[PDB]
């Protein structure tokens, strides 16, 4: 599976995801962005099944937008995250269900705090410091377990990822192709380019 | 065949007005008197029950006044059984929201839901439209206090005092004439009192004839509480503002 | 008031279906058509107007078989009877189908009677424009049934029914008197030809053609047959040797 | 299961055994396999118990109804309607039946309906697992028109052999008698049959 | 075939009445009059049973029904529109309640589900309102004793007794005299056979009264016995002989 | 304004026109009958009237066999008469597999009533013209009588009659039971309880009848027939030799 | 699971044991195999608990209405044509195995239903895995024209033939009575041959035992 | 009397009487003649067609459904193309099912019952259109005649359309002489353009006016136009 | 494979004298992989508390379904609901998935209001109800649990003392278990107060 990270500091959220796309044998691109702004302070970041992990991001993307202009008005990122729950959910019944996880990053700006929310195809949503999904997990988990406090800045978590994907390009046997690392705080979302010699 | 006895609830008049619609509100206007006041801190409901009887019971009963969430409360001017109705569905559709997103749902979201529903029945599908205006009073922490209403029509506005039922050109002018933006919800309590007393059709204004509501925040907590009143409490209230 | 007349369904005041009764001159109207039952079958005869030269002899038949061993025949709007007589098929080949043994007639004189009662009971069809006569051979004799556009319908010793229904009715009278020991299949033949020429008299304007066929157990196996060539000469001749 | 029906002089006589087993369990000792389905129209059942007992009780469903319409149904009719269920619906059913049954004009049919919903009319008719036992000596012992008596000395052998040799049949022999007199019922117990 | 009215046949006129059910509830007041008295331990319906033939046998055509153990109703108005209200609440008492939380609904509850069933004649497609009025009367471990009457309209409001049809105005005067907040059952079964008399001109007997109470548990009436907290119906009919018996003591 | 006539909706009065003129049609037959309760039968009787020379005489009936054990006798138009028949031996045939007894008379009577009363109340549906006089012996009730009308109502009956002279029997008949005290006919032969029947219609109708003019319906432990012409014939010197 | 219904006289009895199993284990010691359908006409269920358990009250609702409707007493054959029918519609993904008995206008009934919809008639039956160790006593004792004193005594012996010897089955029996003058009579824990002996020792805990980290009063109230 | 009872094709007169069905009749009657007719051996289709200006084309009057059958139309036009479409499905069935040439005879029925579907329901209506329907099968050459009240007659010849009367009595003349033209096509055809000569009144038959159609023995249904019918004015 | 086990879990209730007890663990695995110590697996509605083993979306789903009908329960009838009557509706809305389940283990404890009775309950994932008079037991250490409850546990405990044999049941249990533990929660449950204890535990 490809790489999906999270972790939530002091002030902020942030997202890495893997670059690479393979398909069988090859490596078809090694520049991909895994992720859906989906409202300006709720980004999405997915991972799973070829066709239905774009499919599914940008049809809450799309969901949460019409939403936003109904009401004129930003969803929390709880209430965001409860609605793509409960769409994961429906789906593990039906004919043919997305296979996709999801990690949800939001800046809840009626609360001042940074949000982090895990959710695996079958609907199953946690709030965390830090997730992942797939593989991920078993790499980095005992590195955040060690080092992580809930008063990081955003630089000593970008500093924290970065140990992180340090471990996971030695012992993973998948080449890929680094990570796309953004942010998510009280000013929004924005995304780090210098990462690859950071 | 059946085209012959089609009243065609859905068409609109040579002036374009929508007949089934101004017959229902017609129908509305003779029905006992609700008022809300929306305050700083609180909101009241008041509604006047038309025609009583000793006989009735008033200790197992609430005809106008009906609570549709935690947070959301109606006063109801027209067909009983027709509100109920609509009534039922709020109710359904407050819940769904509160399982989709696990978050009370918005006063305004609500409004609009019910308001759709009525509309429809004046667009499409042949049947008579639903003979109930609402009052709406409310909470939610994006707009604070709210207070609404909706019609036949499937209109809905925006309200700091609003009556719906008889007599409401008499109401409203009282209304408007005593009312302030400063005002704290045991003033609130008392204009809605004093402006059903002048308006009824009544001799008097007896506690036996009236529902009583208020939306306040709850002065020992931080958070919103609803409070129906009972029969002795609307008694109480009525000697508080000298009616006896 | 009125307007009971307009709509298929209702009753009238006097507990009338209007409408029905329209139908009943629709057939009034039509050709006239006759049906004889036998010691062992059934004879069915029908006028057939000749409107020009042009009209193929022969050719544009009237009389319908179903199944079998039923034949049928009918006076009025002729779309309409032809309608009946799909349906009388449908409902035939379910019976066979389910039940392996052919309809028997009674069976299926109410599977038609059913049909056509049905069109009574709605404003959103209209009754039917014909009466028809149909009989056949079964298990346990044969028998001959008239069915109305009310949807009623009886058993007949003989049955006649269109513009010359009195002249037929009279003269199948005479032969239930004269004959009370029963008639034989090639006697009701020429009796039945007969009965069509003395019927022609209220519609003499025009020229017709004559077309008879039966079902009998001796003669056609209990089988629905057409009526050809000699027999058929011959039956026409003893009804010219009569109107004389 | 064995079961049977044989057509005689005077009608034609049903007759089966009583077990019913799942595995080498009996679950019933004292089952009866001969159904009605009208008054003087019955059946014996096997295969599917759920099967034949759904089956049975629409066609006894049908033949009212038609009795209500149409007076009193052929044998032939009863087959046709048993036969409509059984070919329609042969993906889903395990139905053996044979239908026997009595008539003024006709006496006594007899029509078997194997597995593949087929029918078939015949002068008499075995079936059931301990059927195949009996072939044999049902072709051997089979002449038209017997009397009442012959006729049940003749399923009573039969049947005792079959319940002999299949551990699948056994218990009592029942039999129903169809003719104009009306409808009798018989059993046998196991004393007297197993040492004939 | 097929139902083509699917519009509404209640609609509303230029003064805002509702023709339909106005004309329903004049149909009610041509209906023979039915009563309810609420007493502190029990509820009491009753109506005339008025036979259309002396060749009739009355005990058939029952006009006070069972819709739950606890909960009964009367009807004045059109006989063969209350038989089928009665079917259709007795189910949904078991669809809408039962089958869900495994108990009988609570008066108030099962009245509204009726409430709405009236209320839907009102505007669907293609059907007219229900000509009748209904009295409900049942208990429940909540909400104890309660009346409830129920109009064309789907409307239903609490009494503590109230009387509908024919002679309604009459009997309605007569019960604000005798009624308090301290009747017993018995007091207020006196109370409906005395009203009951007023409206009706011939014989008035236990064979020509139908009349229901709902009180105590009638273990005696519950079929079985060992489960401790089933303790049988609240409902019971009266017989024949123990209304006559209350007429003598009258 | 006056399309209150035309569709089942209420006129400003509460009436139902429509229901009103519909039981109108059930005479339009004039034909009358009759039913009895026995000791343990229940007797049908209804007038037979061929007036067409040319109608086959044995299949004219307004008594239908609906089940083994209820029987059916109708006041109104054959059409609607054979529509009735049809759906309550329809009924009567699913309720036996349904629930695994025979249908009650009373059951049936409700069934077709409730029926009758949705004709009452939906638009698209006219009333049948008709009356429905069903008859049995019930296994838990004995001897039977319900009957159902145009307006979805009915009700059981000691006896009871119908038609253009209703009436006339109606009173013989209460009067018989005011003096017999009894809500039967205390006879254990039901040709005498036919014979009664027969007897009661000529004293009210004031008419003979031959063994044409008639038609019985007899119901029975387990079985509802009817009589033939000459089994009524045999009926009809019965009660010629008392007089 | 063992359950058994046996005829008398003048009515029917059924009985059945107490456990409740999920693979080798007890989850139940005394849960109820016994089912009213009617006031006088119950059920002895074995298969899917919560299949015997929801087929019976979605049977007895029917029966309910269908009593009201006919203002007749229900009758057992038509709760066992009701259920066959249900049952048959649902080719054994139903898992009821049921023994349906009652007093009604018609008598004394004993029928077994089985999960794909077959229907059987008998004067003694049993179902379940204790079916067999019960039948046997059956087989043993039953006689025609028991007493009812005989009969119950009959039928709890083969409950306990089934609670000794089938792993299936254990702790109670429980018993039904319906007999054709009287109320039904239903025996929870008719018998209860299963106490548990008196433990070796008491596990109450000193208080403080337990190592706690935060304690927070929960709000019931609004 | 009429004014109640026109409302739609549900409705009888007191009379007995359609009156949608015949208004429907009546738009038949003010369509452009036309004329079939038929030997022993071939079957002509002979019709006047229409234009709306000198600018306009001349609207078609003949549709072919199979090799071995036609018809000719008057009245409202689209309804002929649904009717055609109907006939052109049922020859294709015929052929596909039972590989059988769909008899005239039944065609005829077929239409018949088609068209009475929309006599006894409500909110349709009738079809506003009169066909001649030409073929040769099985029993040989025929015409038929459909009427939208479902009337369906088989004749040796007729017209439908305005002035229809003079060719239909021409034809009723003619009897004899016709139905004896056999074996030969050209003389079928003049008897045709003879007979719908004498329904003319406005002017006379030109080139691209006038519109034939032919199949016989060992003739496919053939519809001649333009030049290709000079050679018969 | 099997949905019970992917996420890992239990829950236990013990009646006491005039009190209930609930507890559970708080983990939330995925597989072998541990994923959350804040699970918390006991809801409740009104006074009626309501346990949840299992499939974790299922638990999560179950729950906001149970809010959603007693938030109706409560407008239409005026009243909390009783713990009598949830367990009904816990049994019917998990029969109408018959055939397509939750993959979960319901616990329902509370005390009736009106009666003051204490009252626990247990369910399958068809909605078979176990109205055990002592204790019930769910998830991935029910066997574990089956066997503590059966020892530790007597009738008639006093509020402080079925807190200490709850907790022991409930701890020792999950440390046999491999897919519980990581954090456990007690409610102990009055007629008029509610106190919840979180325990400490080992954390692997």
């Amino acid at each position: 599976m490809d790489i999906i990270l999270g972790i939530r500091v002091q002030d902020s959220v942030i997202l890495a995801s893997s670059k690479a796309v393979t398909r069988g044998i090859s490596v078809l691109k090694d520049s991909d962005d895994k992720t859906r702004q989906l409202s300006p302070h709720t980004l999405m970041s997915f991972a799973g099944e070829a066709g239905d992990t774009v499919q599914f991001a940008e049809y809450i993307q799309a969901n949460i937008q019409l939403y936003s202009i109904r009401e004129d008005y930003e969803l929390s990122p709880q209430a965001v995250s409860s609605f793509v729950r409960q769409e994961l959910a429906k789906s593990i019944r039906s004919r043919r269900p997305y296979q996709v996880n999801v990690l949800i990053g939001g800046y809840d700006k009626k609360k001042n705090k940074p949000e982090l929310y895990q959710i695996d195809y079958l609907g199953t949503k946690v709030e965390l410091p830090y997730g992942a999904h797939g593989y991920s997990g078993f790499y980095t988990f005992s590195l955040l377990d060690h080092h992580y406090r809930p008063d990081m800045t955003t630089e000593e978590g970008l500093d924290l990822l970065k140990l992180c994907v340090q471990e996971l390009e030695k012992r993973m046997p998948m080449d890929f192709k680094g990570v796309i690392v953004k942010i998510v705080d009280k000013d929004g979302i924005r995304q780090v380019d210098d990462f690859q010699a950071q | 065949g059946s085209r012959r006895y089609d009243s065609r609830t859905t068409i609109f008049s040579p002036e374009g007005r929508l007949y089934q619609v101004e017959y229902a509100l017609e129908s509305i206007s003779h029905a006992g008197t609700a008022i809300g006041i929306m305050a700083s801190d609180g909101i009241v409901l008041a509604a006047e029950r038309k025609v009583t009887s000793t006989l009735l019971e008033q200790d197992t009963s609430t005809e106008k006044l009906y609570k549709l969430n935690d947070k959301i409360a109606v006063a109801v001017a027209g067909l009983t059984a027709d509100a109920e109705i609509l009534i039922n569905t709020a109710r359904i559709h407050a819940q769904n929201y509160l399982k989709t997103y696990n978050e009370d749902i918005p006063v305004e979201i609500l409004v609009r839901r019910l308001s759709d529903i009525k509309q429809g029945y004046t667009q499409h599908g042949g049947l008579r439209p639903f003979g109930v205006s609402f009052i709406y009073a409310g909470y939610d922490d994006r707009y604070g206090y709210q207070l609404y209403t909706s019609n036949p029509s499937g209109n809905y506005t925006g309200w700091k005092a609003i009556s719906v039922g008889a007599n409401t050109s008499a109401a409203q002018t009282l209304l408007q004439m005593d009312y302030k933006d400063d005002m704290k919800v045991d003033d609130a309590i008392e204009l809605a009192l004093k402006t059903l007393s002048k308006t009824t059709d009544s001799s008097a204004l007896t506690y036996d004839r009236l529902e009583f509501a208020t939306i306040r925040k709850g002065a020992n907590d931080g958070e919103v509480y609803q409070k129906i009143f009972k029969p002795q409490e609307i008694k109480d209230i009525l000697v508080k503002t000298g009616i006896t | 008031g009125t307007g009971y007349d307009l709509s298929n369904s209702v009753f009238s005041p006097d507990g009338r279906n209007f409408q029905v009764e329209y139908a009943v001159k629709a057939v009034e109207n039509g050709t006239t058509s006759i049906g004889i039952k036998c010691n062992d079958g059934v004879v069915f005869a029908v006028e057939k107007l000749i409107t020009s030269k042009l009209l193929v002899p022969q050719k544009n038949v009237k009389i319908q078989v179903v199944d079998r061993h039923i034949g049928c025949v009918y006076s009025g709007l002729i779309p309409d009877g032809r309608h009946l007589v799909n349906r009388g098929r449908e409902e035939a080949a379910s019976f066979k189908k389910l039940y392996k043994t052919p309809i028997p007639i009674p069976a299926f004189a109410d599977r038609l009677g059913q049909y056509v009662q049905a069109h009574t009971l709605y404003n959103s069809v209209r009754p039917f424009g014909v009466s028809t006569i149909f009989g056949g051979v079964d298990k346990n004799g044969a028998h001959l049934y008239m069915l109305e556009p009310s949807g009623s319908y009886w058993g007949y010793k003989g049955a006649a029914t269109g513009k010359g229904r009195q002249s037929a009715k009279a003269e199948l009278e005479k032969l239930v008197d004269h004959h009370p020991e029963g008639l034989s299949a090639r006697e009701a033949v020429k009796q039945a030809a007969k009965i069509i020429y003395l019927a022609h008299e209220d519609n003499k304007e025009k020229d017709f053609e004559l077309e008879i066929s039966w079902c009998s157990l001796s003669e056609t196996n209990g089988l629905h047959k057409f009526v050809k060539g000699d027999l058929l000469q011959e039956a026409i001749d003893f009804a010219q040797k009569e109107i004389n | 299961t064995s079961i049977m029906a044989v057509t005689f002089k005077d009608g034609v006589i049903l007759g089966a055994d009583s077990r019913t087993t799942t595995g080498a369990y009996i679950a019933n000792r004292v089952t009866d396999k001969l159904t009605r389905v009208h008054d003087k129209i019955w059946c014996c059942r096997s295969g599917s118990a759920a099967d034949t007992q759904a089956i049975a009780d629409i066609v006894q469903y049908h033949l009212e109804l038609y009795t209500s319409q149409y007076g009193t149904p052929s044998t032939e009719t009863a087959a046709s309607v048993f036969k409509e269920l059984c070919y329609e619906n042969k993906d889903n059913l395990t139905a053996g039946i044979i239908v026997a049954g009595y008539d003024d004009k006709n006496k006594g049919e007899v029509y078997t309906i194997p597995l593949g919903g087929s029918v078939h009319k015949l002068p008499y008719a075995i079936a059931g697992s301990g059927s195949t036992f009996i072939y044999g000596y049902c072709d051997k012992n089979f002449r038209e028109n017997m009397s009442k008596e012959e006729t049940v000395d003749f399923i009573k052998h039969s049947l005792s052999q079959a319940i002999k040799w299949d551990g699948s049949s056994g218990g009592v022999i029942r039999m129903v008698v169809l003719t104009a007199a009306g409808v009798e019922r018989l059993i046998f117990y196991p004393d007297e049959y197993e040492q004939l | 075939m097929t139902d083509r009215y699917s519009f509404s046949l209640t609609t509303f006129s230029p003064s805002g009445k509702l023709g339909q059910i106005d004309y329903a509830l004049t149909a009610v007041k041509q209906g023979v009059t039915s009563l309810g008295i609420k007493a502190t331990n029990g509820v009491v319906i009753a109506t005339e049973k008025k036979s259309s033939s002396p060749l009739a046998m009355s005990e058939t055509l029952s006009k006070v029904s069972l819709l739950t153990p606890d909960i009964g109703a009367v009807y004045s108005g059109m006989g063969p529109d209350y038989r089928v209200l009665v079917d259709k609440s007795r189910k949904v008492a078991h669809t809408s309640y039962k089958r869900i939380y495994g108990e009988y609904p609570p008066t108030k509850l099962l009245v509204s589900e009726v409430a709405k069933i009236m209320q839907e004649a009102t505007q669907s497609g293609g059907v007219r309102p229900f000509g009748v009025s209904l009295l409900i009367a049942g208990h429940d471990e909540f909400n104890g004793f309660s009346l409830y009457q129920v109009d064309p309209s789907g409307s239903y409001f609490p009494w503590k007794a109230t009387a509908i049809g024919k002679g309604s105005v009459a009997a309605k005067t007569f019960l604000e005299k005798r009624w308090n907040d301290e009747l017993e059952l018995e007091d207020a079964i006196h109370i409906a056979l005395l009203t009951l008399k007023e409206s009706v001109e011939g014989e008035f007997n236990g064979d020509t009264i139908e009349l229901a109470i709902i009180g105590d548990e009638n273990p005696d009436l519950l079929g079985y016995t060992g489960i401790p907290t089933d303790k049988g119906p609240r409902f019971r009919k009266l017989t024949s002989q123990e209304i006559n018996d209350r007429l003598e003591a009258l | 304004a006056g399309y209150d006539r035309h569709i089942t909706i209420f006129s400003p009065e509460g009436r139902l026109y429509q229901v009103e003129y519909a039981f109108k049609a059930t005479n339009q037959t004039n034909i009358n009958s009759l039913a009895v309760r026995g000791k343990d039968c229940t007797v049908v009787i209804s007038q037979k009237k061929v007036p067409d020379k040319l109608l086959d005489p044995t299949t004219v009936s307004y008594i239908f066999c609906i089940s083994r054990t209820i029987g059916m006798v109708v006041n109104g138009p054959i059409p609607d008469a054979r529509n009735a028949a049809l759906r309550a031996k329809a009924e009567a045939a699913e309720f036996r597999y349904k629930y695994g007894y025979d249908m009650p008379c009373d059951v049936l009577a409700k069934r077709m009533a409730n029926l009758s009363q949705i004709y009452t109340q939906r638009a698209y549906m006219r009333p049948l013209g008709v009356i429905l006089t069903f008859v049995s012996v019930d296994e838990e009730l004995g001897p039977s009588i319900y009957k159902t009308d145009p307006a979805g109502y009915y009700v059981g009956y000691k006896a009871t009659a119908t038609g253009p002279k209703q009436q006339e029997i109606t009173t013989n008949l209460e009067n018989h039971f005011k003096k017999s005290k009894i809500d039967h006919i205390n006879e254990e032969s039901w040709e005498k309880v036919v014979e009664f029947a027969i007897t009661h219609m000529i004293d009210a109708l004031g008419t003979e009848f031959s063994k044409n003019d008639l038609e019985v319906g007899v119901a029975t432990k387990d079985k509802f027939f009817t009589l033939s012409a000459e089994n009524i014939e045999e009926r009809l010197v019965a009660i010629a030799e008392q007089d | 699971t063992t359950i058994v219904g046996v005829k008398f006289n003048n009515g029917v009895v059924i009985a059945a044991d107490t456990r409740s199993t999920q693979g080798p284990i007890v989850a139940d010691k005394n849960c109820a195999k016994l089912h009213r359908i009617s006031p006088k006409i119950w059920c002895a269920g074995a298969g899917t608990a919560a299949d015997t358990e929801a087929v019976t009250q979605l049977i007895g609702s029917n029966i309910e209405l269908h009593s009201l409707y006919t203002s007749r007493e229900p009758r057992v054959v038509s709760a066992l044509q009701m259920l066959k029918q249900h049952l048959f519609k649902y080719q054994g993904h139903i898992g009821a195995y049921l023994i349906v008995a009652g007093v009604d206008p018609t008598g004394s009934h004993l029928f077994s239903i089985h999960a794909h919809g077959s229907t059987d008639v008998g004067y003694y039956l049993s179902l379940g895995s204790g079916s067999l160790a019960a039948m046997a006593v059956l087989e043993s004792h039953w006689k025609q024209d028991l007493t009812k004193e005989e009969a119950i005594k009959l039928a709890s012996d083969a409950i306990q033939a089934g609670i000794w010897n089938d792993l299936g089955s254990g702790s109670n029996v429980d018993v039904c009575v319906m007999e054709i003058g009287k109320d039904a009579e239903y025996l929870r824990n008719y018998l209860t041959p299963n106490v548990r002996e008196e433990k070796q020792k008491s596990y109450k805990f000193p208080r403080g035992t337990t190592a706690v980290l935060k304690e927070s009063i929960v709000n019931i109230c609004d | 009397f009429r004014n109640n009872y026109d409302g739609d094709t549900v409705t009888f007169s007191p009379t007995g009487r359609l009156f949608q069905v015949e208004y429907a009749l009546e738009a038949i009657k003010q369509g452009s003649v036309t004329v079939g007719l038929r030997s022993n051996t071939h079957a002509v289709l002979v019709a006047l067609k229409r234009n709306a200006d000198e600018l306009s084309s001349y609207q078609k009057k003949i549709i072919k459904c199979d090799e071995h059958m036609g018809l000719s139309l008057a009245g409202l036009a689209p309804d002929a193309r649904v009717l055609s479409n109907y006939l052109r499905q049922q020859c294709n069935y015929s052929s596909l099912v039972f590989n059988r040439k769909l008899a005239v005879e039944r065609a005829g029925h077929l239409l018949c019952d088609k068209a009475q579907k929309n006599t006894q329901s409500y909110g349709g209506r009738p079809y506003g259109v009169g066909l001649l329907i030409i073929g040769y099968d099985k029993s040989g050459a025929h015409l038929l005649e459909f009427q939208p009240s479902g009337n369906v007659t088989e004749l040796y010849g007729t017209a439908i359309g305005a002035r229809s009367q003079g060719a239909k009595t021409y034809l009723e003349r003619t009897l004899d002489t016709f139905i004896k033209i056999d074996g030969n096509p050209d003389e079928l055809i003049k008897a045709g353009v003879e007979a719908i000569s004498q329904s003319l009144r406005d002017e006379s038959l030109t080139v691209d006016n006038l519109s034939i159609a032919i199949v016989g023995k060992d003739t496919p249904f053939t519809i001649y136009d333009g030049e290709a019918v000079a050679k018969y004015i | 494979s099997d949905p019970s086990s992917i996420n890992g879990g239990i829950v236990v209730a013990m009646t006491g004298k005039d009190c209930v007890a609930i507890a559970c663990d708080l983990r939330l695995g995925s597989q072998s992989l541990g994923v959350s110590n804040k699970f918390e697996k006991i809801f409740h509605y009104g006074h009626v508390f309501l346990g949840i083993t299992g499939l974790a979306t299922d638990v999560t789903t179950l729950n906001e379904m149970f809010r959603y009908k007693t938030n109706l329960y409560k407008l239409k009838e005026e009243r909390a609901i009783e713990p009598e009557t949830f367990t009904q509706l816990v049994s019917s809305s998990l029969y109408e998935r018959r055939f397509g389940p939750y993959f979960v283990g319901p616990v329902v404890a509370g005390i009736n209001s009106k009666s003051g009775k204490p009252f626990i309950a247990g369910f399958d994932l068809i909605g078979c109800i176990d109205e055990a008079k002592d204790f019930i037991v769910s998830g991935t250490a029910s066997d574990q649990l089956f066997g503590m409850c059966e020892s530790l546990y007597e009738p008639n405990l006093e509020p402080e003392d079925l807190f200490e044999t709850i907790s022991q049941a409930l701890l020792n249990a999950a440390d046999r278990d491999a897919l519980s533990g990581w954090g456990a929660v007690v409610y102990i449950i009055k007629k008029d107060e509610v106190v919840k204890r979180y325990l400490k535990m080992r954390q692997d």
